[PDB]
């Protein structure tokens, strides 16, 4: 029934990584390989099999653009069979060499396919802004981790950076700023590295003796992706803006520091904080 | 005195399967075999080993490959279909 | 890699051995990392990781 396929994807989005799966492994869900396939074709509007390995490639495409691994870390990482075939289907999805794909800093959402929900989808809102060059102060440190660890690692990089400064802060600055960077290589254009900078705001307290650099925020077009959810919910909100809202709003984010705008002004209950993801956008 | 007293008492005195701890959602079965069984209000493995398979699989959320995980899991641990237990439920047992 | 040898055989010297191939024979080694990445075998080699 309609309660099945929705629950299958809660398995499948969580088991798009771990089992080396075709529809035979997916045939352990109540019915045969064809009837579970027959039950998917009409309740969704997508056709399951060539979609999933492409969605697993769409899970690998953001791994090909924002994760710091070479071609053969991610050759058969997402349960594939070969690399040249993986390179082949990539041409029919993005029309670009994967060496050329991580050569350019611009990341356009052409072939990324959003994660499917049979239930009700939590749609985020958008508002297109154009921002200003603002000085701040903050430190940087790096990571090399998973797609699900795009905010699991990122929780500590703001917290110990904040609670070192709060030991010598007579105030609480209520506007937070976080900056993600995609910087490729020169030897072979398949790799990159990421330096993440959270910063303290130049606000009503003039004396801010913080280790780091005076960072001028990048100017140009931006988007006010305001949100309601806890820092563990920005984990899936970063994934539903970057897995979905760049394809489903068909937009191409531009080269530069992705401005995060958290709110620490509501800092035990689980805190339902409000946050904006001001992406530097080229519309 | 007391420290001397107690040291004198050297000579005056001196001469259950752990996977049955878990509910139905806590066994890591196949594509739909673990989350579907809780919908029949079966909140435990001990509550699920008390019944037979004839009154489970026919609900049209429960399927033929939501059926067989009662056949092999009890065979890997040595239980029966309809086994009523004495002390199955834990201290604070509930549902989600 | 040069275990148990004096010289180290290259993918063109290998290129006549099993096949003309230069990608999938490298992708044989891509299976060789991948069949040893799985964290039960890679932990004897984690003792020498301290460099």
């Amino acid at each position: 029934q309609a309660g099945i396929i929705r629950d299958l994807l809660i398995w499948l989005e969580g088991h798009l990584d771990q089992p080396l799966s075709l529809d035979n492994v997916a045939a352990k869900a109540g019915y045969s390989k064809w009837h579970l396939q027959r039950m998917f074709k009409d309740v969704t509007g997508h056709a399951i099999g060539a979609y999933i390995r492409a969605r697993r490639l769409s899970k690998s495409a953001v791994a090909l653009r924002l994760t710091a691994r070479p071609i053969l870390d991610i050759a058969l990482q997402y349960r594939f069979d070969s690399q040249q075939t993986f390179t082949r289907a990539f041409k029919k999805q993005f029309a670009q060499t994967p060496a050329l794909y991580r050569r350019s800093p611009e990341w356009s959402a052409f072939g990324i396919r959003p994660p499917l929900r049979l239930g009700e989808f939590t749609m985020p809102e958008h508002k297109f802004v154009t921002l200003e060059d603002t000085p701040l102060i903050g430190v940087t440190q790096s990571y090399s981790c998973s797609l699900e660890q795009i905010s699991d690692f990122r929780h500590e990089m703001r917290y110990q950076f904040w609670h070192d400064f709060l030991g010598n802060a007579p105030t609480i600055p209520p506007v937070l700023y976080g900056l993600n960077e995609t910087r490729p290589s020169q030897d072979k254009d398949d790799e990159q590295e990421v330096f993440y900078t959270t910063a303290l705001a130049q606000d009503q307290a003039d004396g801010y003796v913080l280790t780091g650099h005076p960072v001028m925020l990048q100017g140009g077009e931006y988007v006010m992706f305001t949100y309601e959810g806890l820092g563990t919910g920005v984990q899936e909100f970063i994934l539903t803006v970057y897995g979905t809202c760049m394809p489903m709003l068909n937009l191409t984010r531009r080269k530069g520091q992705d401005i995060e705008r958290y709110y620490p002004a509501e800092d035990d209950r689980p805190i339902n904080l409000r946050c904006e993801l001001l992406i530097p956008i080229r519309r | 005195a007391t420290i001397l007293a107690e040291q004198l008492e050297a000579f005056v005195d001196l001469r259950f399967d752990p996977i049955l701890l878990r509910p139905v959602d806590d066994l890591e079965l196949t594509v739909r075999s673990a989350n579907c069984l809780k919908a029949e209000a079966i909140h435990y493995i001990g509550d699920l080993v008390q019944r037979t398979e004839v009154e489970l699989l026919k609900t049209p959320n429960l399927g033929k490959k939501s059926l067989t995980e009662i056949k092999d899991v009890l065979a890997s641990r040595g239980l029966s279909l309809g086994m009523r237990l004495e002390n199955w439920p834990p201290a604070s047992i509930a549902d989600e | 890699f040069g275990i148990d040898m004096n010289t180290d055989y290259t993918l063109e010297e290998v290129g006549k051995q099993f096949d003309v191939t230069r990608e999938r024979i490298r992708q044989i080694e891509a299976k060789a990392l991948r069949k040893l990445r799985h964290p039960s075998r890679s932990e004897v080699l984690r003792s020498f990781l301290d460099d």
